[PDB]
């Protein structure tokens, strides 16, 4: 209806400037498009310099341009297509469809700097959200709605493991997945995609569980300073509209924080501590409180955190965890013994481990168990050294035990169904408290060592007890 | 109901003002980016004085010129746009002050957020205000139990005494403060006003989902009835967090010069040097060490100088200020900390090691320390306790000394299983506050070597032991210690006895 | 027999060196991180500085 | 490279160094009067070499597979990784 | 102040605390004086500012002027220009450590970056240098051999080291003085220590007179004759 | 030295010292000629200037240069870009150090960073 045309002023790398006419100036935070010959360009109103002209940065490459040209205007922030429509749709920052499955024939859009939600809505309890791993619901277990930082390199089937909760969370709370590759490696991100098809939590012609949204490694710090944000965005919605808990997959938050203070940097301001952005706290802020648990639903965050540089009194991961409630520890040593996921039991903690939180009995059992570990743990030199001969009645029935859970904390997982055969559990937390319960009172230190690796439950530890006493005999 | 239309239409007739809308301030936006906006006119502005937006927005005019005036945001700068109109309040920033304040929950400006309707101010104070001079002032004879076991022991609070709590992320910090806030459940339910003890917490920076936790975890224990709380979250504009504790700091002003006594509980000063630093790098202005503006020292000095005992004259009013410092992995030498040590009446260390270790709370003794502390303790706390941290540093002394393994005389030996004792005694669980009479017994004990023939893990249903004991038994004790707070020869002699007796078991 | 003892306090003595020296890395690893951040925060202070006083 | 790689061919590129690059794009931004970011480098330098890398791939059977892959010389100084680029 | 040292001509305490927040002062204004930033943060006006306020402390020939400044250390670095700046325009030096407090021991003094202009063999006394020469030997020699304390201990010393460490860590509870001014943190009255008994008792310690003493009867103590005391009162109670 | 040698045809040695001189006293200007400072304190404009002088210091198919270059190494730092882009421009590097001066040994070569091309 009224086309606020706009005139390229100045172009400096992804910096771009733009003069309007006379009182029709955006707010800041305004989508403007530009149509290149290759598609349309982005642009992202952040400064406002006067004299009817302002500053944006870009959303993808700023080759070619002529300045002069018609700038469109689209008023609002980036619109973004949600609902059903976008479950296994491969989208970038912009909100298109980059699948190549045709467009997203989606009803609402919506902007992606909405504001987090306020002090009265915030659910004034946290409860455990039961994700159905074992390992997860027993030690550090996740806040409904809250932070988890996940450690931990590529190859220890980490994907396996964030696949294994997407199936979970689908067939324990039935909400979704929002995964959000920020600065995500694009062949990886092929390899991402190409999985999640063949393990079935996206269906092509069915209904996949799941909705991407990969801002690559090749796009201005404009759209990876923004592609968190459109996945915020799209796990509202299913909050918001849905009434669900919905889960919103992260990787990286550590790029995210790169590509916050690069967009500081281009845009002339005084870096701060690190070489960080100094409105790293507000873009954390930003980011965190926008994830929350409302009266309509949740969404909890699971996102990984690279350490850099081995340093945890850097400010980016001394500020990501100001947010995290639990953390969850991928180490290598667990999937060196062959273990399926590669929790580590000692590091996983939660500020949610308490017996006001997960009830005196789960609290207990906890305890027992990281006791017991510890214990382990530190005899795990002697026990090489110099053997069980040292252990007491006490000690070796303890190191008998922490044995059996350390075989029973493996799962079988039903994304490792291709991969080893054996169908996973989701196994229930009542189920798992009364498990390691059983376990912790010594109920079946009759039963072998070799009956718990990667079993779902008590129930499957008597029915492999007896699958074993079989062939034994 | 249609009753908040009524007063809603009571409150679109005052918006009477549009009768006398004759503004003498505003003037257009010449630019507005980087959490900042030149703002051209206002030629009668004032110095700091709080105008605000066409878009609802408020804001601090902070620096003039000759020209134009730089007014920072009080918010997102999405909703600020360009060439806009931006009236002036006519006021130095000022934020409602009262007795309707209590329960409520606000913003840095006072606008509520619990969704309970409008705020029963009994004024408006600035935030700027002066700290009060070395004259109206008086040295701190009145204690703050704060319920906590080696707190109140060790490092005993003046009712004005600024004392820091420093400490390392999740290391128990914030529960102190909490737990502070619930003793004082013990006063505010009585009646002397001058035993009671009036509780602000501001937390900043942090997540709104923590804060909605701690609100409803006040309001399980009943402290909101005396508890106002600062929301200043991660969310919202640097500004906000930097000026929201010179808000509550107004309040605590409000409360302490009506005579009445209030603590305010800073959380964290730490994410406050985060968004100052933020604004004045965003002013352009040039940093020093570690990236921060040099005048950061003046900001938490300029803050925690409103928080003392106010003399006779004055109406004997107190101000008690607790600060809290995250520092990163235990350092002591960054450049924020060592500002507020040099501030601060006194620190209260939380080692991370002996939380690791599960002993919450973690003090470390040899580096927590209150300097006039001393003057305002209990008077039977200070009678039983001075032996007390020499027997504790002694402790310490062949706490390292003794991991060697090698084997020692009965002296250090002695102190070594009596300090063992004392270690695991000073533990305490979260939301379990201690009274002086409750607290007495347990250092009377600890002192006099009782706890040496009990087990070590013993201690702990020991305590709760011996304290039922006592309620039920030696009643009279209890309230000889809550009426004097001061132990005669003969009520030693008879707590005593009291001891002994069941420390035959 | 003191030759046994001999060895028995060597590797008592070695298991305190490791103690000690693990514990002291520690703290240097610590003193190495702040150091590494300030020389980084310092020099990059610098570079706004010659950027500050520009025309 | 990339003209062999859409030939349905493999081709190896060697990039020897990218710490010289990386010198010449900071001289050029510098002079430019860009704003340095941390070792006075531009802020789009990692936006530089992910500009870069990512050319190099492996292509489909629908496009024909061509493969371009790429082997960067990173010079560290002290044997450090902690180095920003 | 200088009007009492022109005007009156007598002898003026000058007690300042704290002269860094002079310089701090003066750093805060200069950003928005106009002035480029100097180094690490402080003004360029900074050497010249302490000069004029320094020279103007001073003893004329009119009247005597004896100052005491209580000088703030940025995050305890020494190399901080500020202080490094106040180190010329003084006469004695005292540092206080964070870690000698941390060992309990006060005052934390430095025992060997104190400095003066004083302690001359011609001006203090011959004797009075020579003990204040060995104990900085010994303590020198103590802090030289703690690494390998931190990693051996005092076992893989040769035995003259190790009495050297022993008598050297016998000297810093010595130096440790009671206050009756932090007497509220003790519960001990202040020992107002004459000279000439302490340098009698340094020599003491030298000689190795009281070697059998243990250490914690040199904690917190007065002149020797309060070790004498201490150490009977630990024999007297530890038995 | 490129008379000597082009317009010369001969074999000629050449002995520079101190080439560190150069690009410290390009630093030492280029602020005044408004240049915005780059990395540790030295100008923006090293490995052009360093390559510029270094390339024309060559031996050709005309004649043989022979370049021996002393270069100072700021408080024996040699990741210092100012030392560590000089490198690059040669074949065989010789490199002293103040901690085998120590030793009171002349010459204090390090036997290990003193490598060559020629080393075949
Ligand atoms: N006495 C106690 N009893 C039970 N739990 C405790 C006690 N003290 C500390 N904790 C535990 O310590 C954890 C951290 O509490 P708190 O928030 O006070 O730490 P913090 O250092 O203040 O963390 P943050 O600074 O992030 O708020 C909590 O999960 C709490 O359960």
């Amino acid at each position: 209806s009224t086309p606020i045309t706009g005139k390229v002023t100045a172009v400096i790398g992804a910096i771009v400037d733009v003069h309007f006419e006379q009182s029709e100036l955006p707010a800041i935070l305004n989508a403007l498009e530009i149509k290149t010959p290759q598609g349309k360009l982005v642009l992202e109103v952040a400064q406002h310099l006067g004299e009817n002209t302002v500053r944006t940065i870009a959303m993808d490459g700023t080759e070619g341009l002529v300045r002069g040209e018609k700038v469109l205007d689209t008023g609002g922030p980036i619109s973004v297509p949600v609902g059903r429509e976008t479950l296994g749709r491969i989208i970038n920052v912009i909100g298109e469809p980059i699948d190549e499955r045709g467009p997203i024939k989606s009803k609402l859009r919506k902007p992606i700097h909405a504001d987090p939600p306020s002090f009265a809505e915030q659910s004034t309890s946290a409860e455990i959200l039961e994700t159905g791993i074992k390992v997860v619901d027993l030690l550090a277990p996740y806040a409904r709605g809250g932070k988890i930082g996940l450690f931990g390199g590529a190859g220890v089937g980490k994907t396996v493991f964030i696949q294994e909760l997407i199936n979970n969370i689908a067939k324990a709370h039935g909400g979704f997945s929002v995964f959000t590759g920020v600065g995500e490696r694009t062949r990886e991100g092929n390899d991402l995609y190409r999985e999640m098809k063949e393990t079935g939590v996206i269906n092509l012609e069915g209904e996949s569980k799941v909705a991407l949204v990969f801002g690559q490694m090749n796009e201005p710090p404009g759209a990876r300073a923004r592609v968190a944000l459109t996945g915020l965005t799209i796990a509202e919605y299913f909050r918001d509209e849905e009434g669900q808990d919905v889960l919103l997959f992260i990787d990286n938050i550590f790029r995210f924080t790169q590509a916050g203070s690069e967009v500081s940097a281009l845009l002339g301001r005084i870096p701060s501590a690190v070489g960080y952005q100094p409105t790293l706290a507000t873009d954390m802020g930003l980011l965190q409180e926008r994830i929350t648990t409302t009266k309509k639903g949740s969404v909890t965050s699971v996102q990984a955190v690279y350490v850099p540089a081995d340093d945890l009194t850097d400010p980016a991961p001394a500020t990501t965890f100001a947010h995290l409630d639990a953390t969850t520890v991928l180490s290598r040593g667990i999937s060196e013994l062959g273990i399926y996921p590669a929790v580590d039991p000692l590091d996983s903690k939660s500020r949610l481990l308490d017996a006001a939180v997960v009830g005196q009995e789960h609290y207990d059992v906890a305890s027992k168990v990281q006791e017991t570990l510890q214990t382990y743990k530190s005899l795990q030199d002697i026990i090489a050294i110099l053997g069980m001969d040292e252990l007491s009645e006490q000690d070796k029935l303890t190191v008998e035990r922490a044995r059996k859970i350390q075989r029973f904390l493996s799962q079988p997982f039903a994304v490792a169904e291709v991969f080893t055969g054996i169908p996973g559990k989701l196994v229930r937390l009542k189920d798992t408290v009364a498990s390691f319960k059983a376990v912790l009172e010594g109920k079946y230190d009759n039963i072998p060592e070799h009956a718990f690796y990667m079993v779902g439950g008590i129930e499957d530890v008597v029915a492999k007890a007896e699958k074993l006493a079989a062939e034994a005999n | 109901k249609a009753q908040p239309t009524e007063v809603s239409s009571i409150l679109e007739e005052r918006i009477g003002v549009s009768d006398e809308a004759n503004l003498n301030e505003t003037g257009r936006v010449l630019a507005v980016g980087d959490g900042i906006a030149r703002v051209f006119g206002l030629n009668n502005i004032q110095a700091e004085e709080l105008v605000e937006f066409s878009s609802g927005v408020k804001g601090m005019a902070l620096n003039l010129e000759p020209g134009q005036v730089g007014i920072v945001l009080f918010g997102s700068d999405r909703l600020v746009k360009e060439g806009e109109l931006v009236k002036r309040t006519g006021n130095i920033v000022d934020v409602p002050v009262g007795p309707g304040l209590l329960g409520r929950v606000v913003d840095a400006l006072g606008n509520p957020i619990d969704g309970k309707g409008p705020i029963d101010a009994a004024g408006r104070s600035r935030a700027q205000v002066k700290a009060p001079g070395i004259l109206p002032r008086r040295s701190v004879h009145e204690p703050v139990q704060t319920g906590l076991k080696a707190v109140d022991a060790l490092v005993p609070i003046g009712r004005g005494q600024r004392e820091l709590i420093i400490g390392d992320r999740q290391t128990g910090k914030t529960a102190v403060a909490l737990d502070t806030i619930l003793n004082q459940k013990r006063w505010n339910n009585g009646s002397d006003e001058s035993k009671k003890l009036y509780c602000v917490y501001v937390a900043v920076g942090q997540k709104r989902s923590t804060v909605a936790q701690l609100v409803q975890t006040l309001e399980q224990h009943d402290a909101m009835k005396y508890s106002i709380i600062v929301a200043a979250t991660a969310s919202e504009a640097a500004p906000l967090q930097y000026l929201a504790p010179f808000t509550a700091a107004s309040i605590g002003e409000w409360f302490r010069d009506n005579g009445k006594h209030a603590l305010i509980v800073y959380d964290d000063l730490s994410k406050q040097a985060v968004a100052y630093r933020q604004l004045s790098l965003l002013l352009r202005r040039p940093p020093g060490r570690e990236a921060y503006p040099g005048d950061v020292f003046y900001l938490h000095s300029r803050l925690l100088e409103r928080a003392a005992k106010l003399s006779e004259k004055e109406g004997s009013g107190s101000l008690t200020a607790l600060p809290v410092i995250e520092t990163q992995g235990g350092d002591v030498s960054a450049y924020i900390p060592t500002n507020v040590i040099s501030i601060t009446d006194g620190q209260i260390f939380l080692e991370a090691e002996l939380f690791y270790k599960g002993i919450r709370p973690a003090i470390n003794v040899g580096l927590s320390v209150s300097r006039v502390g001393s003057a305002a303790q209990v008077k039977a706390l200070k009678q039983v306790a001075g032996s007390l941290k020499l027997f504790l540093a002694q402790y310490r002394e062949v706490a390292a000394f003794a991991q060697f393994g090698s084997d020692l005389d009965a002296s250090t030996k002695q102190t070594l299983v009596r300090g063992e004792r004392l270690t695991q005694l000073l533990k305490q669980n979260q939301y379990s506050p201690l009274a002086t009479e409750e607290q007495v017994p347990l250092i009377y004990a600890g002192v006099n070597g009782h706890l040496d023939g009990i087990e070590l893990s013993r201690i702990g249903e020991f305590e709760s032991s011996f304290l039922s004991y006592l309620k039920s038994n030696h009643n009279e004790l209890l309230t000889e210690i809550r009426e004097k707070g001061e132990l005669s020869k003969e009520l030693l002699a008879s707590l005593k006895s009291a001891t002994e007796s069941f420390v035959a078991t | 027999q003191g030759y046994a003892a001999e060895i028995s306090a060597r590797r008592n003595a070695m298991d305190n060196a490791s103690k000690n020296a693990g514990d002291m890395i520690n703290r240097y690893s610590i003193l190495y991180n702040r150091t590494r951040q300030a020389v980084i925060t310092n020099e990059l202070v610098d570079i706004i500085t010659g950027a500050s006083s520009l025309g």
